[PDB]
């Protein structure tokens, strides 16, 4: 509808059941260029007020060991000095 | 005969061109025939043909808008000079101009038909004609201004003068130095077709345009009016006219090859063997020259 | 928004591309028949005024959205059928307004907008929340009643009092 | 805080990584990250026994969010430990 | 599936006859009496990325459990269409249970629709099928993918030479369809150019039709205000409802 605006709050409507099963999500990345494989898995983190943080659990091969098992990463933000050199 | 072929061929060589390029360019034979390649402009030169009254209208402003979509792009501009050129040629066999438009292709051809009148079929030598010239200003690589006024004043480039350039190969390497020329020239080329088409431009403005010491191309122009060049070169028309225009670049040309500045070019030019005129040269004249 | 058209003859050989649309003379250059398809802008506001900001502010709170609906025209549509000036009248009791073009050209007159999506915002103390909504200045506002912790709406109420309600 | 830090054991200010501790929105909404640090529970000696120090590591923990009361600063200033 | 789409769905009936799902799930076409009877309805095979590919005609079954895939497809009587997708993801062919089939041609220009009949001389091994050869609908877009002609042929025996009728569709600056003629029209219309074409339409910036006209029915006016509902409007006949 234009003159109306996406952000409109008008129910308070119940969610419905049934349906399809769907399970949990599972994020066969359609990787490109780098060759590499990678899976990405949502963690149950409730929206709360909006601002949850963002995680998920990545498989990236060539990732290396780390605390959720080989080749998994935890994708929390850091700032770190560069080793490369 | 030889001479002419280095004159030609070395020219297609650097130009990137066939000798069959130059053949469709240059041949004037015209075919007669209404094939989809001549009927697709036929068929909408009818609209300008039959939208606008031609006693008040000026077909060279009603015809260019409709060629510019059967010619490739065909600015209306050079659209234009595309017409006036074929107008002022008469490339066909007869005095095959625009007009013939307006009185035969419009009524008798029947748009969409190739069953009519025969004046159709000069219809097509002009209409392959201005397709000519498309082919030569594309590969050529001529600014749209500078592409007019070969056809505006064909005289000030050895066209054919009492009308547009012929597809002569000859007139078409000069009528090419004027695009190489204009490409040097840059984006200060729009300064100086104005002041060429216009009897402003001098020396040291040209200069400018082309890069080149003034004073170098000043003297250059001085010797341009001293010699007998094939053209007359006076400073009236030293830079009006692009023979003129052509005559003192190459004595600076000739100077940047010599290293000698022009007058010093000159030197070098009076000192000759079998000289019809029997002006043989004392040895002062060489004793200079080499100095 | 505006739009161009031009004929197949004028399409550069080779296709268009930045180059050649940057130039001065280009088919989208000035001194260019631009017909015009409409044009946006979103206003802000800080919780507070009913004026709108000249510039937002850190919680980008939108009040409303601006929209042109009308140019002169396109009010032509009519085909007349109503005065002059009862339809400048029917479209001002319409909610239309109007109003300059955000990106001006020489040349031309104001165009008739809508404003819609109004919010009402609380404070920064509550978690900064819309506290009422409506889709125009034509109608009401639904009140949005945000539970304690100002996550989910626990009360709406209409423009006419009627209320729904829901536990969590 | 120094949970936040991965650094050389003994010269503590050689800090490596700066981990994500706290963030806050424009419309005054927080989140703050605790950490753990690595210890030797759970390991036998042999482990301990080679790696003396081995500290280092930091896990994340805890992850506070949805902050009861609004507010426009970071929730990790002042080195305030969270409390649920 | 494991992909969450729907793979079928039943309802509880009352008793009657019915196909009967054997012990390992396979389906017995001869149907018995029972108590136990649910309409199994809306089954579908997919192709792993969720165009649907064997979609099956809806069946009384004994059972609420589902039924193996392996042997619906072998039963045949357990009736179903199949749908072949292009590697855009468009259906190109659609062959339903009769072994007849509808048949899509996509070029950049316009799409060629053919229905079953026209089809029905390539599915030999009723209505002489000589007549629907070469007849299908032709939709042809404009560079902006709205459709300007509908072309559809005409033959009244199967015998006869086609004829082409088209319909004409002109969209303005916004994409919005401005007008329409009726191939009658428009024939009329190059031999006196005084004729409209059967619709016009006038809108606002949103879309919204301010204005209509029809060769059969007037033109109209309105106005709607900013929420979308009418204020003002006109009809043909000069009535005006506010």
């Amino acid at each position: 509808m234009q003159n109306s605006q996406d952000f409109s709050i008008t129910e308070l409507s119940l969610p419905k059941g049934g349906g399809a099963i769907t399970g949990m999500g599972e994020a066969l990345t359609p990787t490109g260029p780098d060759g590499m494989a990678a899976l990405s898995l949502p963690l149950p983190i409730s929206a709360g007020r909006g601002y949850a943080p963002a995680f998920t659990l990545n498989y990236n091969s060539g990732a290396g060991n780390s605390p959720f098992g080989l080749g998994w990463d935890c994708n929390v933000m850091t700032i770190r000095r560069r080793t490369h050199f | 005969l030889i001479r002419k072929l280095n004159t030609i061929t070395s020219w297609l060589h650097t130009q990137k061109w066939s000798v069959f390029q130059l053949f469709i360019m240059t041949s004037t034979s015209y075919n007669k025939t209404l094939t989809p390649e001549i009927k697709n402009l036929l068929d909408t030169v009818y609209h300008g043909l039959q939208g606008f009254d031609k006693d008040k209208a000026d077909l060279l402003h009603v015809m260019a808008p409709y060629i510019a979509a059967t010619l490739q792009l065909s600015s209306e501009n050079v659209a234009h000079s595309v017409l006036l050129w074929a107008d002022k040629l008469q490339p066909g066999d007869g005095a095959m101009t625009a007009e013939k438009f307006w009185d035969w292709l419009n009524t008798k051809y029947t748009p969409g038909s190739s069953e009519a009148v025969e004046t159709q079929e000069h219809i097509v030598q002009y209409c392959q004609a201005l397709a000519q010239l498309e082919m030569v200003y594309h590969s050529t690589g001529i600014n749209e201004n500078a592409f007019r006024l070969f056809v505006t004043k064909p005289e000030m480039f050895g066209a054919a003068t009492g009308a547009a350039p012929a597809h002569d190969a000859l007139s078409l390497i000069m009528l090419t130095r004027f695009a190489d020329w204009v490409n040097a020239l840059g984006e200060k080329a729009s300064s100086v077709l104005a002041a060429f088409e216009a009897n402003s431009l001098t020396a040291e403005q040209l200069a400018d345009a082309m890069n080149l010491d003034a004073n170098l191309l000043l003297q250059a122009s001085i010797q341009a009016q001293n010699h007998q060049h094939l053209p007359p070169v006076t400073p009236e028309n030293a830079f009006s006219c692009w023979t003129s225009i052509n005559t003192i670049l190459q004595w600076v040309n000739v100077a940047q090859q010599l290293n000698v500045a022009p007058q010093g070019v000159s030197a070098l030019v009076g000192l000759d063997y079998i000289e019809s005129m029997k002006e043989t040269p004392t040895y002062a004249q060489w004793e200079n020259a080499a100095g | 928004s505006d739009i161009f058209t031009y004929g197949a003859e004028n399409v550069p050989a080779g296709g268009l591309n930045l180059e050649l649309l940057s130039d001065k003379n280009s088919l989208i250059a000035d001194d260019k028949p631009r017909e015009y398809l409409g044009q946006q802008k979103t206003a802000y506001t800080d919780g507070q005024n009913t004026t709108p900001l000249q510039t937002p502010t850190r919680q980008a709170l939108i009040a409303f959205t601006e929209t042109t609906v009308f140019n002169q025209s396109t009010l032509s549509a009519f085909n007349g059928s109503i005065p002059s000036d009862k339809l400048s009248t029917t479209l001002e009791q319409a909610g239309y307004q109007q109003t300059n073009y955000l990106f001006p050209r020489t040349g031309e007159d104001k165009v008739w907008v809508a404003h819609h999506g109004y919010t009402d915002y609380g404070t920064a103390a509550q978690f900064w929340r819309p506290q009422k909504q409506s889709n125009t200045q034509l109608t009401g506002k639904i009140t949005l009643i945000w539970d304690a912790n100002y996550c989910v709406v626990v009360q709406t109420r209409d423009a006419a009092g009627l209320t729904t309600s829901a536990k969590y | 805080s120094p949970q936040a830090r991965i650094s050389n054991p003994s010269q503590t200010t050689q800090t490596a990584q700066w981990l994500l501790e706290a963030s806050v929105s424009s419309r005054g909404e927080q989140i703050y990250y605790q950490y753990r640090a690595e210890d030797d529970t759970g390991c036998e000696a042999d482990e301990i026994t080679h790696h003396l120090q081995a500290t280092a590591q930091r896990y994340l923990h805890i992850v506070y969010y949805g902050n009861r009361t609004a507010s426009e600063t970071l929730p990790g200033l002042d080195g305030s430990a969270p409390s649920q | 599936d494991g992909f969450g789409r729907l793979l079928q769905a039943a309802a509880r009936h009352e008793a009657g006859m019915a196909r009967q799902r054997n012990e390992d799930g396979s389906l017995i076409i001869n149907v018995q009496h029972t108590e136990n009877r649910w309409a199994v309805t809306g089954r579908t095979e997919y192709d792993n990325k969720g165009q649907p590919i064997r979609t099956y005609q809806p069946y009384f079954l004994n059972d609420w459990r589902y039924v193996s895939n392996d042997s619906a497809r072998q039963e045949k009587e357990a009736y179903a269409d199949t749908h072949v997708y292009d590697p855009i993801g468009r259906e190109i062919k659609v062959i339903t249970a009769k072994g007849w089939f509808r048949r899509t041609l996509f070029t950049p220009w316009f799409t060629v629709n053919e229905d079953e009949n026209d089809t029905a001389a390539e599915v030999k091994k009723n209505i002489d099928p000589k007549l629907y050869q070469k007849t299908p609908t032709v939709s042809v877009y404009d560079n902006r993918g709205l459709i300007i002609r509908n072309i559809d042929f005409h033959r009244t025996t199967a015998n006869g030479d086609p004829d082409t009728r088209i319909t004409r569709h002109q969209y303005d600056i916004h994409g919005h369809l401005n007008q329409s003629i009726d191939p009658r029209l428009y024939e009329a219309k190059q031999t006196n150019n005084t004729i409209k074409p059967n619709f016009l339409w006038q809108y606002d910036l949103t879309g919204n039709p301010l204005c209509t006209e029809s060769i059969d029915a007037g033109r109209t006016v309105t106005l709607n205000d900013i929420e979308g509902r009418p204020l003002l409007t006109v009809t043909a006949t000069g009535v005006i409802q506010t």
